[PDB]
């Protein structure tokens, strides 16, 4: 019977379509669905479902796609995650991703798409400084905020804008956690001489996998970009581990990540628009995993087997036209043991 | 909007003009209409017509491809009339311009039997047939058997299309009657796909022979028309409550 | 990132002088193909093998659905009008002759989901559990089943 | 005696449900409309109640923990409004079953 | 370890951390670190693999065990031309492009969807509303293209054929349409994407084709598309078109809504499932003429009223009515609406069955109550569902099987042949051997 | 007439819970989840709202009870959610018994 | 629906009842008035506050003005309101002297 | 959901049937993580031991 009806299921779904419930159903949907389950209806109610489930489609489709972030080194393979913000005047926000190796001969099947699904975790983010990242594996989201706030102590009080980095991260359970929260206004006064009316300031998030770390850089949008530290004001950087504990970069540690200025956003030449690139995963010039597990075998007559069988720690070095591959602490068991009989 | 065409036979679909204009210099005022397109098809909204007879004048002929632009002879109405089943019934159209006819079907009872298309003025007598032309590939439907010389009248004289007469007696398959006539062109002057508008007593006429943005391919499938910016000088309207 | 061409041209020829194709490799399990072509193929070259022939034999399932689908006697019918006849279906016609109007109904031995289709299935995954020189072979402790 | 009690049981099953728990289903799905009502209205309180309100020379008076007392009261909200709809259903089912 | 063409070993002689305890029990095995020149790697899509190999024998030759692996190895590439970038035009449509692929990102329905909610819902769900136009995706024009029937002559044996782009923002070749050569003729229409400043002053955009006879460019070989200063792209007279049999530009053609793209669902929700499931919904409490009201809008087959005339279409849902494929990978878990929705005739045939569900269930209730005027109308319900359905057929192939052995049915050559034979359709259309010998 | 008594218990036992039912029950279990969403919002307000918020020369304005007030919030919405989960299970074993 | 005026008499049908605005509206004086913009209703007014400008040495106060802008929704709510400042404006065309 | 902890037909890792028999890796190697297990009466404890 069971193979009967899975085999079946091919050549004749619609014998199995049931209107009232659908794997992949929106949320809006259900609750029209619970607006009209009541036991007796009348026209007026329905249409009255119908609007409110007008009233949600409304919302929902008139989002605006505001960042994005490209979870691998390259554009060949990997998920891009899309963070977009409603049209009313209020601080809802929503994210999404796609599996853009899908695409072949340029169109995208519809299924490599993702629902948008809403963030609830009180962001009040700085016009629009808010974007996604992937780091330790998981979804982050990270935004600037703004605070009008005076020195102390002072006989002609003066005031002054303090911006807040807020860093938060989703749970297993589909909740956002409390944020983590650093002081980064010396960093914008710097880049943006104390004009931050006059210049968008753009915040930027990549993750380096290699040495498990978050790199965070704040610039002010313009036509180009020249190689970061040194003389180059434009352009400030930060590093997030992975406790949460931060660390501000110095020249010699912002002269490395000079190749990731070819996904900051700018100033088109042709027409002032502004385009918007999605940040990428950093790596040095090559990537490879950090660790790889051999797995396990049988050998011959089922008398041994290895096991545990595991390279840690894997690193690459990519010197003038030469790259070199390190393994280190490769390493297995061999035992004498059969995987079940009389031997 | 959208329109139905004479017989069932086209369709014109998408007509939309998405930007309308107004000027009002001095005492003339003038309306612009920007993009005024529209997409014509040949379709039929529901009958054996688009079944059977459109899908025959969409196949390729023998001198190559096209079909497109000839002339055609067609039935009014085609009812099955007997047979050993009703089959989708050998549905044929004649080529003038080529002298070629095209018959379509539905299915077929086995593949053993032979199969050939006959047309007799009678659908009793064998002896009494006009045409006979053998499919090529027995296991084969919707094809062309190209005549080869004028014989509009005999097709016009010769209703019951059979799509059987073996060699064994007769062994009807299927027969259709045919009932009246009809002769149709395809072709198109690109002088008669006009606009027309009425503002007041003046009367515009814009031709798609200097007003057309680009001409379509021709084609049986969806040819869509688009337009330049149309000028009409509206100083004659009659404003009855603020309203013309 | 690899080409199946390339892995195949490997592969071939399949003792018969023959390329191997795509449907000769239906048929085995991904141990099996790992196995037989070990001195030519690694772990990469032998998954990506596995993954592409999974996905041609849902194509062709799919493509034969689509087919038997459009060409249901049952259906004509007042939906027949919103029915419309492909290329691929006047190939398959044309190819099988009168298989895809050669329907059934529940119940025959002929039916595709009969229990005829379902032993067949058995007996084809079944048939080399054991090794022929062992003497739990199904053709072994049951001749006649093959007959 | 047995033609009183079909007659009687005949009317009960015809009439089915009454106005007054038409009207009670009714009124539970408004109070659960009412109540999710509220959300956007806790949100733009939220954020509005983020700006100083003391100036002078001596300013400040922002309330940092707006946005997040705004979240939980719509969470809260909308738990209620679920309990509400939940009510409602299974009323609307108990009345089936008899 | 093998790196493209060269191969190191590495032994426990020498390359041993530790050599463990020689016990029956179990032995681990830990070398110091291992050094590879993979300097001669093949980089293809930016990856190339690397193969790693654990080898253990005794000294009789069995092996103990092996273990297989692929690495890979990924090259950074921050290109300009490679990095996606998300722009929005004037119109407020944003596209996010890759290379010369353009896909849009938001849509534009909720803003055209008051002044249908103005009046009742019934001017929402109309085939009027789902043909709506959209902005044009950035920069570019349209063209419509007409591929000739195949013919061995000119063509060659296999039936594919490509469509490649060439000078878009950089100067080499990407591919645009792949399809099938048939027996008639193909039209396709394609939407040309166009940079601000073109490189090649002369022809701004160039189209070519190519099949099996003629696998290469050449030069001038196709329509090279050039834009003046107010729009109208033209086709550059010196520009041999003998593979195409024409190719048109439209100069001012907008496309309507697209049932496959980002907000596929949100579109197939608000105008299939969501009238369905509140037929569903009043059908379950008998209330049938709201029941036939809220189905309606998907299917009608009296037609429907369109300016006070009879709609040309038959059904009022537009993706039911063009069958537009929105899902790649049906079969990946069981789910009968990923089937669906991949073949939208299903969802046909659902509808049909919804449909003929409702009337039965009307004539059934009008024949329970034994009215000599109830009776005639649920005569009358039975009579029409029995119209609408046909006259049913009978058995065909039952008799025309020959029965085969256990064996042969299961042999795998067969269904290697079978299975060889759908894959040269599907993918090719070579038709050697036309007639299949039924005997086999 | 005991033929029909048998046809119909045996339907109604065969049909068991039908989708109003299961629909309230999923609505009841949401409404817990959401209660209990709220107590890491809580915290977060009460260990922010301690932070000063005026300044010049006359600063303070720290809220001293923020910390109590969300540790009673939060145990409230527990208190809530318990009461809803006890809801739903005893729905869920008065069906069985019925 | 002024359309229906007959030689001075209007049918009472013509005319629709009274809906309430709930969306805390403060508006000053008698500066609030619907528009249709969009072919949807949107209610627009202005508000008036007290504010200081900070960093003087002899503290100051001034009229804020604030316009407001909100639109009504499909079910029947009302959404968040726009908010602008036209305080140059009003004191320019009144002289300040409002 | 039983089949994570003990399955007779063996588990699939890699595409290979797996060398162990109960996926459980403290049921596998018997761990004992209790030393004290009579001190009440409680089956989980013995169990545990």
């Amino acid at each position: 019977s069971t193979w009967g009806g899975v085999s079946r299921l091919v050549y004749y779904p619609e014998n199995y379509i049931d209107p009232t419930q659908r794997i992949g159903q929106t949320r809006m949907m259900d609750e029209l669905l619970e607006n009209i389950s009541q036991s007796k209806l009348s026209r007026d109610t329905v249409e009255d479902a119908f609007k409110t489930y007008l009233t949600r489609f409304e919302t929902v489709a008139d989002l605006k796609v505001v960042s994005a972030y490209h979870d691998n080194v390259n554009s060949n393979t990997g998920l891009t995650w899309f963070v977009g913000q409603t049209r009313e005047n209020l601080p809802e926000y929503y994210w999404r991703n796609v599996d853009i190796s899908r695409m072949q001969a340029g169109e995208l099947a519809a299924n490599a798409w993702k629902e948008w699904t809403k963030i609830d975790t009180a962001v009040n983010p700085y016009k629009d400084a808010i974007r996604p990242v992937i780091f330790r594996e998981r979804l982050h989201l990270i935004w600037v905020e703004k605070e009008e706030v005076a020195k102390n102590g002072t006989d002609p009080v003066e005031t002054y804008d303090r911006f807040t980095l807020k860093l938060a991260f989703l749970r297993h359970d589909g909740s956002w956690s409390a944020p983590w929260s650093y002081d980064i206004t010396t960093q914008v006064e710097a880049v943006t001489d104390k004009k931050p009316d006059t210049e968008r300031l753009a915040l930027a998030a990549s993750g380096f996998q290699g040495e498990d770390t978050l790199l965070v850089f704040v610039y002010k949008t313009g036509k180009s970009y020249s190689d970061f530290g040194g003389s180059n004001k434009n352009v400030a950087g930060m590093t997030i581990y992975g406790d949460g504990s931060f660390k501000k970069m110095e020249n010699t540690a912002l002269s490395r990540y000079s190749q990731l200025k070819n996904t900051f956003d700018i100033i088109h030449t042709q027409g002032n628009d502004l385009v918007r690139k999605a940040s990428y995963r950093f790596a040095q010039d090559f990537e490879v995993p950090a660790s790889l597990n051999m797995g396990s075998a049988i050998g011959d007559d089922s008398l041994t087997v290895m096991e545990n069988g595991n390279i840690p720690q894997i690193t690459s070095k990519y010197s003038s036209d030469n790259l070199a591959i390190t393994l280190h602490n490769a390493a297995f068991t061999v035992r004498y043991d059969g995987s079940g009989n009389v031997i | 909007g959208s329109a139905i065409g004479d017989d069932s036979l086209t369709v014109m679909e998408n007509g939309n003009i998405p930007q309308i204009t107004s000027k009002y210099s001095s005492d003339n005022l003038a309306i612009t209409l920007h993009n005024a397109a529209f997409t014509v098809r040949y379709d039929g909204s529901g009958n054996v017509i688009r079944n059977k007879q459109i899908s025959a004048m969409k196949l390729t002929g023998v001198d190559g491809k096209s079909q497109y632009g000839n002339a055609f002879i067609i039935a009014n109405t085609v009812k099955h009339y007997g047979g050993y089943s009703d089959l989708g019934g050998p549905i044929t159209v004649y080529n003038k311009t080529k002298n070629y006819i095209a018959s379509v079907q539905g299915h077929l009872m086995n593949a053993d039997y032979t199969r050939r298309l006959i047309l007799t003025p009678v659908e009793n007598n064998y002896y009494a047939r006009l045409f006979e032309f053998p499919f090529s590939p027995n296991t084969i439907l919707n094809t062309v058997f190209t005549v080869g010389s004028n014989k509009t009248s005999d097709f016009k004289k010769c209703s019951y299309a059979v799509d059987g007469n073996n060699s064994q007696g007769f062994q009807i398959f299927s027969s259709y009657q045919s009932s009246g006539w009809l002769d149709i062109d395809t072709g198109i002057n690109n002088t008669d796909i006009k606009i027309t508008v009425m503002a007041g007593s003046k009367t515009h006429t814009f031709t798609a022979s200097d007003h057309i943005a680009s001409l379509p391919a021709n084609s049986f499938d969806a040819m869509p028309y688009t337009f330049k910016p149309l000028e009409i000088d509206a100083s004659s309207l009659a404003f009855t409550n603020n309203i013309a | 990132m690899y080409s199946t061409a390339v892995l195949l041209n490997k592969i071939s020829p399949t003792r018969d002088g023959q390329t191997m194709t795509l449907a000769d490799l239906q048929y085995l399990s991904f141990s099996e193909l790992r196995k037989i072509f070990d001195d030519q193929l690694s772990w990469g070259e032998a998954r990506h093998l596995y993954h592409e022939t999974i996905e041609q034999k849902k194509n062709n399932r799919l493509l034969e659905a689509r087919i038997f689908t459009r060409a249901n006697p049952q259906l004509s019918g007042a939906i027949r009008l919103g029915i419309e006849r492909d290329s691929v279906s006047r190939s398959y016609d044309e190819m099988f002759g009168a298989r895809s109007s050669s329907f059934v109904k529940p119940g025959s031995v002929a039916s595709m989901f009969s229990p005829a289709g379902y032993l067949t299935e058995l007996y084809r995954e079944a048939k080399d559990l054991h090794f022929s020189s062992s003497a739990y072979h199904l053709d072994n402790r049951r001749p006649d089943l093959a007959d | 005696s047995a033609q009183n009690r079909l007659e009687k049981y005949q009317q009960l099953y015809d009439e089915d449900i009454n106005h007054g728990e038409q009207r009670a289903m009714s009124l539970l799905d408004a109070a659960a409309g009412q109540s999710l009502a509220g959300q956007v209205l806790s949100i733009a309180e939220g954020v509005a109640d983020l700006v100083p309100n003391v100036f002078g020379l001596a300013c400040g008076g922002s309330r940092w923990g707006a946005a997040l007392r705004a979240s939980a009261s719509v969470m809260s909200l909308s738990a209620t409004a679920s309990q509400y709809s939940a009510d409602k259903i299974s009323r609307s089912e108990a009345y089936r079953r008899r | 370890v093998m790196a493209g063409s060269k191969t190191h070993t590495f032994t426990a002689s020498d390359h041993i951390a530790s050599l463990p305890a020689n016990s029956f029990d179990a032995m681990p095995y830990t070398f110091k670190p291992l050094e590879i020149d993979a300097s001669s790697l093949a980089f293809t899509n930016n990856i190339a693999p690397l193969d790693i190999v654990f080898e253990t024998k005794a000294k009789d030759g069995r092996v103990l065990g092996k273990i297989k692996q692929t690495l890979s190895v990924k090259r950074v590439n921050y290109n300009p031309e490679d990095i996606l970038f998300l722009r929005e035009t004037h119109s407020g449509a944003q596209y996010m492009q890759l290379g010369v692929y353009r896909i849009r990102l938001n849509t534009l329905l909720a803003s055209q969807l008051v002044s249908r909610a103005n009046t009742g819902i019934d001017t929402i769900l109309t085939m009027e509303t789902q043909r709506l136009p959209e902005p044009p995706l950035g920069e570019g024009f349209y063209a419509t293209f007409v591929i000739p029937p195949y013919n061995l002559s000119t063509h060659g044996d296999e039936r594919w054929f490509k469509l490649y782009i060439k000078h878009v923002v950089d100067n080499n070749s990407h591919i645009i349409y792949s399809g099938q050569l048939t027996d008639t003729n193909i039209n396709i229409t394609l939407f040309i994407p166009l940079d601000d400043v073109p490189l090649n002053q002369d022809y701004h955009a160039k189209v070519y084709m190519t099949f099996k006879k003629s696998p290469s460019d050449g030069t001038w070989w196709g329509p090279h598309f050039v834009r003046d200063d107010k729009g109208i792209v033209t086709i550059n007279p010196k520009s041999i078109l003998t593979h195409f049999e024409s190719v048109n530009v439209l100069n001012n053609y907008s496309a309507p809504m697209d049932f496959n793209s980002a907000s596929a669902l949100y579109y197939w929700e608000l105008f299939y499932y969501t009238p369905m499931m509140c037929f569903q919904r009043l059908l379950q409490e008998k209330q049938f003429d709201e029941a036939t009201q809220w189905i309606n809008y998907v299917y009608n087959p009296a037609g429907y009223i369109v300016n006070g005339e009879i709609a040309p279409w038959i059904w009022n849902c537009r993706p039911l009515e063009e069958t537009t494929s929105w899902n790649a990978n049906p079969l990946d878990a069981i789910d009968p609406d990923a089937v669906a929705q991949n073949d939208p005739m299903h969802y046909k045939i659902a509808t049909f069955m919804r449909l003929l569900d409702q009337l039965i269930l009307r004539g059934d209730m009008a024949y329970r109550e034994l009215t000599r005027d109830a009776l005639n109308e649920a005569k009358m319900w039975y009579v029409r569902t029995l119209e609408l359905l046909g006259d049913e057929p009978e058995d065909y192939g039952s008799q025309q099987w020959a029965a085969p052995s256990l064996s042969g049915a299961a042999s795998q050559t067969v269904q290697a042949a079978y299975q060889q034979d759908l894959t040269m359709l599907g993918r090719g259309g070579v038709s050697k051997n036309l007639r299949t010998a039924n005997s086999l």
